[PDB]
């Protein structure tokens, strides 16, 4: 009962969307695997950190050949697998059947575009509309949204999540206390987690965007002493280098989408823990493409 | 210093004893007789001590056939229970060969002294190999740790190496001109003080002496 | 095709190693694929002792893909440039390879032992890569348990038989009752294939 499964990720490869019932099931299987996860998923230390992939496909393609093919290199996405990309269907479909397929060789964490609002407005939910004539798929998909994990921490050490912190969280308990099975509110913990940035900055402050905060190095120094981590990966910024140490190393945002909207022209990155947490990033430009 | 003034003469008994001993015509002891008796089934100590033994008496320049013998199989002397005597005239014999022969020997000798459980091992760490990353010589079977002839042989070697190590940079940053001087001394005062400390660490009581 | 080996080797040859070590992963492919084209039409002497570490580099690279290509440019090398040649120069690599502590590389080792093992002949395919493919299966990352398994499942019917099963039967059916589930699947896949 799972040669279906293999056949569905090798036809995605070749970025040919599923059908409306294939989705269906996925979610339905997808839905039955996550819950089963904590907001705080541990992960075993050798994976490939990746960051935002929004949908570019071909560049997902691209990681996907610089760090290997699953299931035999673990990875780990922190959200952002729609929108501003001209294949968030096939991608964040790809992610998922993984996900199905190997949980254990793949974390995929929520991202602040993993929201119904969000979708609806940068056009996750019309390239569903397009692509399936219907916006049936991008319900089913929106409504998986709600059980991906808050954030990730590989080996007790390196804590993934998508966004920044919050004021209202200082503790691992908190998060793994969260109530993730929502939609992401305009305020409170969740939505700081997932849309919070840092900056050079004493304390904290309002972020440019429309929610979470803008913390400091001393914020994510006192963080990471509370909660014994070294390390606060994030994805939510963009990095023309590729990734970016933050805060005296102990924040790096990590961006795993060459260019953005096809126009940035932003070099990728990812990090690859090692069997002792030997970190590595390994750049790459965009694919070529026809 | 330490090969120069070990050439040097300090009573002249030596060359009474070569001029006696080395009279009996037993020169018969041939590179490949050592070599059979090293490959015995048992151990057979007899037969090697007496080779080596005679061969101390041997001049410098006809003692450079011996030289692939003792070195390539000094790793089986680590193995439990080997007298020390065989040791001590193996580094006496090393000593020699290192005044006549010392960078071929220096070669051999660390590709001679491997793990073994890597077997070859990239028997392939020749001349510049080792010019270039003087660690390698540390990279050695763990029971030379506790060996002192052949521990003394690595210092040897480690001295060796890594004044070789900083005239080779030193002439390739010269070469591939066509600042970097600034960061030749960083890398070599890293190198010597890595070394420092690996010795160091080797110095320390393992788990087991702890035990 | 039209210039010759000659004229080349003597011409672009330094270039196209020099640009072997390029950063981009990409150009480093273009380089790999042609090293069983220029091992048809050159010695094994001068390819040896000019680009046979150089083809050694390009295993431990960082791209997942410069891996492969390399690993599939060692297959074709090994079945144009003969079979003791690379028992002298490239299965030390590989063995050294296996010690390597970072998984990747130890990947990299299973995918070689994968290619090689169709065309390195019987006897050397067991007696080298059998004490380092059996080592490798009680290594802790879950990863390269379920990559040892697929390794045995496409290596099985190629080595002796009576070594097949004294050797591979039960470390395989250790590999079933593992915990992780991947572990599980493909051990019991590998089990299936033998039969
Ligand atoms: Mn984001
Ligand atoms: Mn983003």
């Amino acid at each position: 009962f799972t040669k279906e499964l293999d056949q569905w990720i090798e036809q995605l490869n070749e970025c040919k969307q599923l059908s409306e019932s294939q989705v269906k099931s996925l979610c339905e299987k997808a839905k039955e695997i996550l819950t089963k996860e904590s907001n705080v998923q541990e992960v075993r230390c050798p994976v490939t950190v990746c960051g935002d992939v929004h949908g570019q496909f071909h560049d997902l393609m691209e990681l996907f050949r610089i760090g290997g093919k699953s299931p035999d290199t673990n990875y780990l996405f922190m959200g952002d697998y729609v929108n501003r990309g001209y294949y968030s269907v096939e991608t964040v479909t790809l992610l998922v059947a993984l996900k199905v397929r190997y949980r254990e060789r793949i974390t995929i964490l929520r991202g602040n575009h993993e929201s119904r609002q969000i979708t609806q407005v940068y056009g996750f939910y019309d390239e569903c509309l397009r692509k399936y004539g219907n916006a049936n798929v991008w319900k089913y998909f929106t409504d998986l949204f709600d059980y991906l994990p808050l954030t990730a921490l590989v080996d007790g050490q390196i804590f993934c999540l998508h966004g920044g912190l919050s004021p209202s969280i200082d503790t691992l308990d908190h998060i793994r206390a969260l109530d993730r099975l929502q939609e992401v509110p305009h305020e409170g913990p969740m939505c700081d987690l997932l849309w919070s940035d840092p900056d050079d900055r004493g304390g904290w402050g309002i972020s440019p965007r429309g929610a979470g905060y803008t913390f400091g190095q001393d914020i994510s120094e006192t963080f990471n002493h509370a909660n014994g981590l070294t390390l606060v990966s994030r994805a939510h910024q963009l990095v023309m280098e590729g990734y970016n140490w933050c805060h005296d190393r102990n924040v790096v945002t990590i961006f795993s989408a060459p260019n953005y909207c096809y126009r940035c022209g932003n070099q990728a990155a990812i990090m690859e823990l090692d069997d002792t947490l030997k970190y590595s990033f390994l750049q790459f430009d965009p694919a070529p493409r026809r | 210093v330490d090969d120069w003034i070990c050439e040097e003469e300090i009573t002249g008994t030596d060359a009474l004893l070569r001029r006696m001993l080395l009279t009996n015509n037993a020169k018969n002891h041939s590179p490949k007789q050592l070599q059979e008796a090293f490959s015995a089934v048992p151990v057979n100590n007899t037969q090697v001590m007496q080779i080596i033994e005679h061969l101390t008496l041997l001049s410098a320049s006809e003692l450079i056939p011996y030289a692939e013998v003792l070195t390539s199989n000094m790793s089986q002397l680590l193995n439990s229970g080997v007298p020390r005597r065989i040791l001590q005239t193996v580094n006496k014999l090393w000593m020699v060969l290192n005044t006549v022969m010392p960078r071929r020997l220096w070669v051999m000798t660390v590709n001679a002294l491997q793990p073994s459980i890597k077997f070859v091992r990239q028997q392939k760490y020749t001349q510049n190999d080792l010019m270039i990353d003087p660690l390698i010589v540390l990279r050695c079977d763990q029971r030379v740790h506790r060996c002192p002839p052949l521990m003394d042989i690595t210092l040897h070697m480690l001295n060796g190496y890594l004044l070789a190590s900083k005239a080779y940079l030193s002439a390739h940053l010269k070469e591939t001109e066509q600042t970097r001087e600034e960061l030749k001394n960083a890398l070599l005062a890293a190198q010597d003080s890595a070394a420092v400390q690996i010795l160091l660490e080797i110095c320390l009581p393992t788990e087991e002496e702890k035990a | 095709e039209v210039i010759g080996i000659r004229q080349l080797s003597q011409s672009l040859l330094p270039a196209i190693v020099e640009l072997a070590e390029d950063a981009k992963w990409r150009v480093r492919l273009a380089i790999i694929e042609y090293m069983p084209l220029l091992a048809g039409q050159l010695g094994v002497e001068f390819f040896d002792e000019k680009l046979n570490s150089l083809c050694m580099a390009w295993l431990v690279d960082h791209v997942y893909a410069i891996r492969e290509a390399a690993t599939s440019n060692l297959k074709k090398l090994v079945e144009k440039f003969g079979k003791e040649w690379a028992h002298a120069t490239i299965i030390p690599k590989v063995l050294a390879m296996s010690g390597d502590p970072n998984y990747l590389h130890r990947m990299t080792t299973l995918f070689c032992i994968n290619v090689l093992s169709e065309v390195c002949g019987q006897d050397i395919t067991t007696k080298h890569m059998l004490p380092t493919v059996l080592r490798m299966a009680g290594d802790p990352v879950a990863n390269v348990r379920f990559n040892v398994a697929k390794s045995l499942q496409k290596i099985g019917p190629i080595l002796d038989n009576s070594t097949l099963q004294s050797e591979v039967k039960p470390i395989l059916e250790k590999l079933t009752q593992d915990q992780d589930v991947d572990v599980k699947y493909f051990a019991q896949e590998a089990l299936t294939v033998l039969s």
